């Protein structure tokens, strides 16, 4: 059944603490790469 | 355009130019609790963060030390960034100021100066993404790399008095005896980053900043204490009018500090030159 | 940091859950592969579109990895929000 800088565009996560969730991902703008971390209340 | 070289240089380059090849951007949702946001700032080692409002699906502004200062000046930590921004109707009155990657550095400096802010989010109009956060310091370093490396204008040689750069009236200062809460009030009252600490003579002995106040408060032990005692909890740079603008700049950038106290031979405070004073002098002028 | 989320349920069940979660979400979805997907969330406020992709990988004999990939307000942040909602429902 299921199949077993590549990461570019893939969701990443720190484990949840204090009811806050940290989502991160690396996206490319032109020749620059931005890793964004979003702290959002669960 | 030798005497306008820097202006030309800044109009020549984009905000995209001083964005790092690889960079990390910490973003808060406005529903976040102030306390948790504060701790998120510390663990990441940043002094400010862009704000994203889920209801509006938009970036609504920045969370800075000043916002904490205002808050402290009025459960502070239990409430959401939203709630606090609403108390001041911040989104409406001081709306987000952002700049495009393709906008010029000159525009960035101008925007920072005219809006009296230190953070300028670089947002891509195409995706709406925030790519980077601009500051006077980062722009100045960039300019500095250019300054040191290409022929200088004659005014770079001119002294401070000679050029009239800095602020020499209505200087906000504190006395060693001054309580911290008093200093708190004057911060909010004068919209200034740091306060020279002076003795009975008026000579400068130390510098007190908004961060000192916030550090003391996070300690949760009373604001009534004087300024020197609070300074003992920690862990000065000055200039002379006769010194050259170029020498002043190097000094600023070398110690990655934000301003100098201008002082007399006896160290009595005469003035203050900050990064913004420098940028406006070189670039905006 | 962790890539996507993990699960030790049977692949078909995992995918049955995702579709359910997506429907609860009201996000439209399509099926490229039995365990791969493309999810389109239209935007309520900005009346725009945000699209992402889900691919189910196996990791070992007993474990599977659900991967979230965005497709080229803020698009990065909206991508996070779309993922967050999905995971919250799957968290239950
Ligand atoms: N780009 C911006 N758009 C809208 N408001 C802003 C922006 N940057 C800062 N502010 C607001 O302006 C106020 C002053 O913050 P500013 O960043 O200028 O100084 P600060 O608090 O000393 O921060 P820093 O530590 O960067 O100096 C803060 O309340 C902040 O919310
Ligand atoms: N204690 C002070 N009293 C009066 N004016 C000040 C004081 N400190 C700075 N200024 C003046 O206020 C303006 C901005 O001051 P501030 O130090 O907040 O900005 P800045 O430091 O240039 O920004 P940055 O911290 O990024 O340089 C500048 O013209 C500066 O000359």
């Amino acid at each position: 059944a299921p199949p077993i800088h590549v990461m570019l565009n893939h969701l990443y996560a720190l484990s949840i603490k204090d009811g806050v969730m940290v989502l991160s991902a690396t996206h490319r703008y032109k020749k620059k790469y931005v890793t964004t971390l979003l702290y959002k209340p669960i | 355009s030798n005497s306008s070289v820097y202006t030309t240089f800044m109009k020549s380059h984009r905000c995209y130019d001083l964005i790092p090849t690889s960079s990390k951007l910490v973003v808060f949702d406005t529903s976040l609790q102030v306390k948790k946001a504060f701790f998120a700032l510390v663990t990441n080692g940043v002094r400010a963060a862009p704000l994203w409002d889920s209801k509006k699906q938009s970036f609504v502004g920045m969370l800075t030390i000043t916002d904490f200062i205002n808050i402290l000046h009025r459960e502070l930590e239990e409430h959401k960034i939203e709630t606090w921004r609403e108390v001041y109707l911040q989104d409406s009155f001081k709306p987000l100021v952002c700049i495009s990657p393709n906008a010029s550095l000159f525009d960035a400096v101008s925007s920072l100066i005219r809006n009296k802010i230190h953070r300028l989010p670089v947002i891509d109009p195409e995706s709406g993404n925030t790519l980077y956060i601009l500051t006077h310091k980062r722009i100045l370093k960039f300019l500095k790399l250019f300054i040191t490396e290409f022929p200088k204008p004659e005014f770079m040689s001119k002294s401070l008095e000679e050029l009239q750069i800095g602020t020499y009236a209505n200087i906000a200062m504190v006395r060693t005896t001054t309580p911290v809460y008093v200093a708190l009030g004057i911060f909010v009252q004068h919209r200034v980053s740091a306060l020279p600490v002076v003795d009975e003579k008026g000579r400068v002995v130390d510098i007190y900043s908004k961060f000192d106040v916030i550090n003391l408060a996070a300690e949760k032990t009373n604001l009534d204490v004087s300024v020197t005692k609070a300074l003992q909890h920690r862990s000065v740079l000055k200039c002379y009018l006769h010194e050259t603008l170029e020498a002043i700049i190097n000094r600023l950038v070398e110690a990655e500090v934000h301003r100098l106290v201008v002082v007399d031979e006896h160290d009595v405070v005469k003035g203050i030159v900050s990064l913004s004073d420098i940028l406006q002098a070189l670039v905006l002028t | 940091w962790h890539l996507g989320i993990r699960s030790q349920s049977r692949p078909n069940d995992i995918m049955a859950e995702v579709c359910r979660a997506i429907k609860q979400l009201d996000y439209e979805w399509k099926v490229v592969n039995p365990y791969y997907l493309r999810v389109r969330r239209k935007n309520p406020v900005t009346s725009t579109f945000s699209k992402m992709s889900l691919q189910l990988y196996q990791v070992d004999s007993r474990t599977y990895l659900l991967d979230f990939r965005s497709i080229d307000g803020s698009h990065t942040i909206e991508f996070f929000e779309m993922c967050a909602n999905l995971i919250k429902i799957l968290a239950q």
